[PDB]
């Protein structure tokens, strides 16, 4: 089904079309935020009643929407959430309407073998409750994280600038008996001002702050006793794709020096889609900010990335509102809230 | 000598190995002091281009000059406070910034050299013959050294190869240059570059004013170009008798990277590099700067702008810190070719007792 | 009323949040407490032979025994003060000795129970059948587990064996017991000894109760062993929801040594010992007792030199402290039998959510 109805039935459509082609939008949880009122929208002024149809409809909808930007992915997400909710719902109706089911818990080889209410409400409601938990994420990681930090132990963070993090660096830093030392890399484009007001705002509480250049990683990773990141993208393998600039190289370093990495996370930002290569996955920033004027550019060759992806291999730890899972494990915990089926379309 | 000490910036808790600061902006300077090492010291204080090879071969020129400066007085002879002005440059240099093993070696040698003519000899005569002398050993010890070095390649190096590089070694870019044109063979050559110096940028430029297809990189990835590379060259500036390499920043990380992947890395170098001294981190010696390469916000090194960066002792507790040289390893460099042609770095002291 | 006070040794400086110290000798407590669980508790805190299986076991015993004695109050109901009872004693077990992932389980299962049955029932109807229910249960999860374990090691021997050993858990010894008699195979023995609480010298004396041949070393005599040795064997205490053995002592090394020597090591596991509790690290929480537990010289326990060594608060400017519990690496014990035979440790919580 094609964009030929989304524009008459609700008002604000062609923006929310913009801010994700042309990026005028940030943070994650906004966009979140913004695909839900959208959803709102589509289910407070149609009235439906057959239901696998719309479903199918919002299924193509989302998958045009990824289809739309390869590596924006929260969005897409959401709305995959969404479905599995109304799914399981309308599975129920269903069962309820027509009048065994189930013979111990939940098993395999059903994909082998052959398997008016007051719906619109109920489905509101389901909206309304997915709000309060994007809202109230910080109440919900609180109190994981303060059982794995402790005294005299160096702290690599690299890569902040989330409302999540900040508020979880807060929340570390409110206990400030414990030892933790803030070691922050600059991170070469766009993280350095997002890095500086991290700074700032540590500061604004009194949290001691020390500048890390990004090419002195390998003189440092001796000394330092648990990394800390706040990523955006999850994935399969247990590997995630971070809020750019130099993660992979701090990864293998870490490796080959055996250092110990944790993750504040949402299974909301973990995604069911597998990266299989480094061909495609990776993706290549603007040189708009490393050389000014175009007349060098003839004969050399600038080769550059902004966001970057992390092999599974280094990261042991995701931190989340339900609590720290394993990466080589992550994906039982994905399905538990996502589905096999809504990948390919 | 003048005045010293009286600036600002904190001991730090963390890396404190040597001392951190200074002769920058000169006032009331001494009357025996050559401007030579003054305009040199200028010029090392905010430098882009040099890096260990050429650095010693300025000091020798100077050293020269110096020489060529200087006759035999009436009062004092030509061995009597020679030695002690030495000294004094020497500890001028250190003032300034710490300096390489080849500069020792090169303060060695001409301590020798003034231990071993008599100041009984005809003074004019003396000095035509020194003169000419280490002008000989400046052929020796380094051009005939890089032409050696360019030897080697040629017989090891395959029918036009992908070659990859990092930081201003003057002898590497040099090679490079011969194969693009002297030799002529196909150059693809990968330069990678940090954010505090803009060596690899010249290097680059340099190569394109000679007509090269460069590579240009950064920090945030090496592999988007890996994952291809073939054959790999470091970053040199000192060796020690264990094996190890002292070199230029994230050079150790690339050698890392080339050992997980595919092959190892090789490094050429001079036959009077080598020192005797020993370590094996990255705390020993640290070589610092101030911290101000990265406060003013990328592109050129000169700008001067209103923003946001700058604050070292402004706000509640903040420290900028950095380092230059760093610690690259053993097991990964198999590669040593010097005046004595072939060898491995495992063999880390083979050349020493024979000179 | 209760105060706690006095605590021996030096406190160091690292590790210093866990409950460890204090109540060791008996002086005034409070009035209507019943003492057997003291008494546990006292014995608990005195052993050198427990370790993960029994502890547990006892506790439910005594549990049992409390119902069993329990007299329903002749005015109030069977639960208003006996909640505050029941704190009281789990405080003073805190105290004693800390609570582990089995007694948490114990106490969850206990709250359950409670839950069942709620403020309604007279006195010798309710405890009749709980306590029936109790037994079920005992019979149930834990002893047909251990025999189902015992059976699936039987199998697990096909062609000659040469084995060296480590562990006070029961079930090791249990099957080192089988592999003797009821097997009748071409089994070997070697113990492995550790010195805070003795288990090697526990396992020496069942084998000699049976009559095996034993070859005897210690935790760091390892070496010359190997010079026709292949299974290696280790005893687990709990595991976390992350996946990492939260077990007791010199386990770690000697997997590492085992893997070094390319035949791997294989543990056994229970389907009840796991935490919603999350850790990866020693200092979080670990079992640690006083530096009394490394005072002892050479062949026994029970010897007394008065020689080199025999103070602590004395003992000036000094940090003595020692570790009891451990955190094994992941990915090096290949094997793990549980009730469902034979699987990897990438199950981690696959028993947790399960309920």
């Amino acid at each position: 089904h094609p964009n030929a109805a989304t524009s008459d039935v609700n008002v604000t459509i062609d923006t929310f079309v913009a801010k994700l082609k042309r990026r005028q939008v940030q943070g994650s949880y906004a966009i979140a935020l913004e695909t839900l009122q959208l959803l709102m929208r589509f289910i407070s002024a149609a009235r439906w009643n057959h239901v696998n149809d719309l479903i199918e409809q919002i299924r193509d909808l989302g998958n045009s929407l990824e289809k739309a930007h390869p590596t924006a992915f929260s969005c897409g997400n959401v709305i995959r959430r969404i479905l599995a909710v109304l799914r399981d719902e309308v599975e129920e109706d269903t069962m309820s309407t027509t009048v065994v089911a189930e013979p111990l818990i939940s098993s395999m080889f059903n994909l082998l073998q052959k398997p008016k209410t007051d719906y619109r409400q109920v489905a509101i409601q389901g909206i309304k409750d997915l709000i309060d938990e994007i809202k109230n994420i910080d109440e919900g990681i609180q109190q994981i994280a303060i059982d794995l930090i402790h005294d005299h132990e160096i702290l690599l963070t690299p890569t902040p600038d989330s409302k999540t993090v900040l508020k979880f660096l807060i929340t570390a830093r409110e206990r400030s008996n414990r030892t933790f030392t803030v070691l922050v890399t600059e991170g070469f484009p766009n993280n350095t001002k997002n890095a500086h007001e991290f700074a700032k705002k540590l500061a604004q509480h009194n949290i001691e702050t020390l500048v890390v250049p990004d090419s002195a990683v390998f003189a440092l990773m001796s000394r330092v006793g648990k990394v800390i990141i706040g990523t955006k993208a999850v994935f399969v393998n247990g590997g995630t794709i971070s809020s750019n600039s130099g993660v992979s190289s701090v990864c293998e370093c870490a490796r080959e020096f055996r250092t110990p990495v944790f993750a504040v996370a949402g299974l909301y930002k973990l995604s069911p889609l597998y990266p299989f290569d480094v061909e495609k996955f990776v993706e290549f920033g603007g040189s708009q900010r490393i050389l000014p004027r175009m007349d060098p550019r003839k004969r050399l060759d600038t080769v550059n990335q902004i966001t970057d992806y992390v092999p599974p291999e280094n990261i042991d730890i995701y931190i989340t509102n339900v609590g720290g899972f394993n990466p080589s494990f992550i994906y039982r915990i994905a399905w538990d809230n996502y589905k096999q089926i809504d990948v390919h379309l | 000598p003048g005045i010293s000490s009286v600036i600002p910036t904190v001991l730090e808790q963390s890396f404190d190995n040597s001392s951190l600061i200074s002769v920058k902006e000169l006032l009331l300077n001494k009357d025996l002091i050559h401007p030579s090492i003054l305009l040199l010291t200028s010029h090392l204080a905010h430098y882009k281009i040099v890096g260990s090879i050429p650095r010693c071969i300025a000091m020798l020129e100077v050293f020269q000059i110096v020489i060529k400066d200087y006759q035999t007085p009436k009062g004092t002879t030509l061995s009597r406070n020679l030695t002690s002005y030495l000294s004094h440059q020497i500890d001028l240099l250190k003032k300034a910034r710490p300096l390489s093993v080849t500069m020792g070696n090169a303060i060695r040698w001409l301590k020798q050299e003034i231990s071993l003519i008599d100041p009984s000899t005809p003074d004019k005569a003396a000095k035509k013959d020194l003169c000419e002398k280490i002008g000989q050993f400046a052929k020796e010890k380094i051009e005939l050294a890089d032409q050696l070095i360019i030897d080697n390649a040629s017989t090891q190096i395959e029918e036009s190869t992908t070659i990859v590089t990092y930081g201003s070694s003057k002898v590497l870019t040099e090679l490079l240059l011969h194969n693009a044109i002297s030799l002529k063979k196909n150059i693809k050559v990968i330069v990678v570059d940090s954010r505090p110096l803009f060596e690899g940028r010249k290097m680059a430029e340099t190569l394109r004013n000679a007509g090269v297809n460069v590579m240009y990189a950064l920090i945030t990835s090496l592999d988007t170009i890996f994952n291809d590379v073939d054959y790999v060259f470091l970053g040199a500036h000192s060796i020690l008798s264990n094996g190890f390499l002292y070199s230029r920043a994230g050079t150790a990380m690339l050698a890392m990277s080339a050992k997980r992947r595919n092959i190892p890395v090789l490094v050429c170098c001079e036959s009077l590099k080598f020192s005797q001294r020993v370590q094996l981190d990255s705390v020993t010696f640290n070589e610092l700067a101030d911290p101000n390469d990265l406060v003013n916000i990328d592109y050129e090194n000169p700008v001067e702008r209103r923003g946001n960066k700058g604050a070292l002792l402004n706000q509640f507790i903040k420290e900028r810190k950095f380092e230059k040289k760093k610690l690259a390893m053993e097991n990964k460099p198999k590669g040593n070719k010097i005046g004595g042609k072939k060898g491995s770095e495992g063999e880390s002291k083979d050349a020493s007792n024979e000179e």
